[PDB]
């Protein structure tokens, strides 16, 4: 089997600048009789199937912009990405189409980098609806935010929690590259009916200081 | 145009079978190698087989020669993988592809869940708007499913601007929670209604609920 190595596994590039992404094979992908290196290149964007951006190793796919270009001979591959538009974020993947099986690379996951931005942050207490079925989920949205580093740290009646929440963050925006993040607090319903206090604090980057959105229980 | 559209997928045992269908359209299909490629969520993209043209070439990915079966009905435009033996390595999204000058026409690509985990629908509750701007954020937090995936649509739709919906995370029980938020105008939290619209084709719950300012 041919095995694809890309480099680097994670790329962070500004709007507009360059991006260098490279794809090792195990063996030569030259078909010495079609006078081709059969590597593809594929885009794949959040939430999409993969896109064909190049084959042949430097063939543009009709309709792909000129900014993508593909190079190399061999064993030594190169997707260069010019003028990184903000829907350039995905994770690229190379593959070889010379011998079955038709292995991809490991992907390289491509980060826009763009000014900082504060989290616009909400809580949100638990529905009545839940709370009769005896648990309470708490839940604290940090929105379009950048760069992805956030601390969320949960505080009821001021005793700071740990091991009862859960985060999920989304990936970055295809248009203002911006990332947010959910973080939940469950709790039995005895346990949150025995505090009043619940408190989401945010630090990030965006924010002179840690930001607090809170609720009392039972307003 | 050229459509490929994935169908066949859903939760199976461990030890059993299931059959994919790619069903083709825009483009003459026996002029095409074909291929299914998979993704376990959160991974790369890993070939698992290909057919020539008139399907009397054929190759496997070592993880499934001798479980997979690729083949084409040239007749009815469709692609097939018939995968037996299933394992929990075998959880992936599955996509067909065309072969071209490389694999193109993705499909959407359908979810094969091996697990021997009941199917158990969401409880859906609001994440209601608060007395706090400018933009108000509300939400539906979807609790307690098995297995992946659930859809989230808001306003049948009709609203797309704004939305995020969250990863579903694995919680201790082992059932996925997941939330969907939106941001709108705090201007249209007086006459515009929100409701989000939950499936879990897996277990036949659909949910749509009102989220209402408090
Ligand atoms: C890997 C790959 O590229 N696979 C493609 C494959 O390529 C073959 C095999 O390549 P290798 O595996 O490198 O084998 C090399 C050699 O044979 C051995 O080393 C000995 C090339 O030969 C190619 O040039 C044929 O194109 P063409 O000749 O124009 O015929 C088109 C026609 O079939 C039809 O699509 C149209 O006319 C209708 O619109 O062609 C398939 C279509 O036949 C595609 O589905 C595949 O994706």
């Amino acid at each position: 089997d041919i095995q694809l190595t890309q480099s680097p596994d994670s790329l962070a590039v500004s709007l507009g600048e360059r991006a260098t992404i490279n794809c090792k094979s195990s063996q030569s992908i030259f078909r010495t009789s079609r006078n081709k290196n059969l590597l593809n290149w594929y885009q794949q964007r959040p939430g999409q199937p993969p896109r064909l951006l190049i084959h042949w190793a430097s063939t543009r796919k009709s309709g792909v912009p000129d900014r993508f270009s593909g190079s190399g001979f061999g064993t030594d591959f190169t997707l260069t990405i010019t003028s990184l538009q903000a829907e350039d974020v995905a994770i690229y993947y190379c593959q070889q189409y010379f011998s079955p099986p038709y292995t991809f690379g490991q992907g390289t996951k491509l980060e826009i980098k763009r000014t900082v931005a504060a989290p616009s942050v909400f809580i949100f207490p638990p529905s009545d609806e839940q709370l009769k079925s005896g648990t309470a989920s708490v839940v604290c949205l940090l929105n379009n935010f950048y760069p992805r580093e956030a601390k969320v740290q949960w505080k009821v009646d001021n005793a700071l929690q740990s091991g009862n929440s859960q985060e999920s963050v989304t990936e970055q925006d295809s248009k203002d590259s911006t990332y947010s993040l959910s973080s939940t607090l469950t709790l039995s319903k005895a346990d949150y009916e025995k505090h009043k206090v619940y408190a989401c604090e945010v630090t990030h980057q965006g924010l002179s200081s840690p930001v607090t959105k809170s609720f009392n229980r039972g307003e | 145009e050229v459509q490929l559209v994935e169908s066949g997928g859903g939760l199976v045992q461990p030890g059993g079978s299931l059959r994919l269908s790619c069903s083709a359209s825009g483009f003459s299909f026996n002029s095409f190698w074909m291929h299914w490629v998979r993704q376990v969520p959160g991974k790369g993209l890993v070939w698992i087989s290909f057919t020539n043209n008139e399907g009397t070439t054929t190759a496997y990915a070592d993880s499934v020669r001798g479980r997979f079966i690729i083949s084409r009905d040239n007749a009815k435009n469709t692609l097939y993988l018939e995968m037996n033996n299933l394992r929990g390595e075998d959880t992936a999204v599955y996509y067909c592809a065309r072969g071209d000058g490389g694999l193109d026409d993705w499909g959407q690509g359908t979810l094969v869940t091996v697990s021997s985990a009941s199917t158990k629908g969401p409880s859906v509750f609001p994440l209601a708007p608060s007395s706090k701007g400018g933009t108000a954020a509300l939400g539906c937090l979807v609790k307690d499913y098995f297995p992946e995936p659930v859809t989230v649509s808001w306003n049948s739709g009709a609203l797309t601007s704004g939305v995020h919906t969250f990863p579903a995370v694995l919680q201790s029980s082992g059932l996925y929670s997941l939330s969907s938020v939106v941001t709108v105008p705090s201007s249209s939290l007086g006459t515009q209604t929100y409701i989000c619209n939950v499936n879990h084709k897996p277990s036949n719950t659909k949910v749509d609920k009102k989220v209402e300012p408090k």
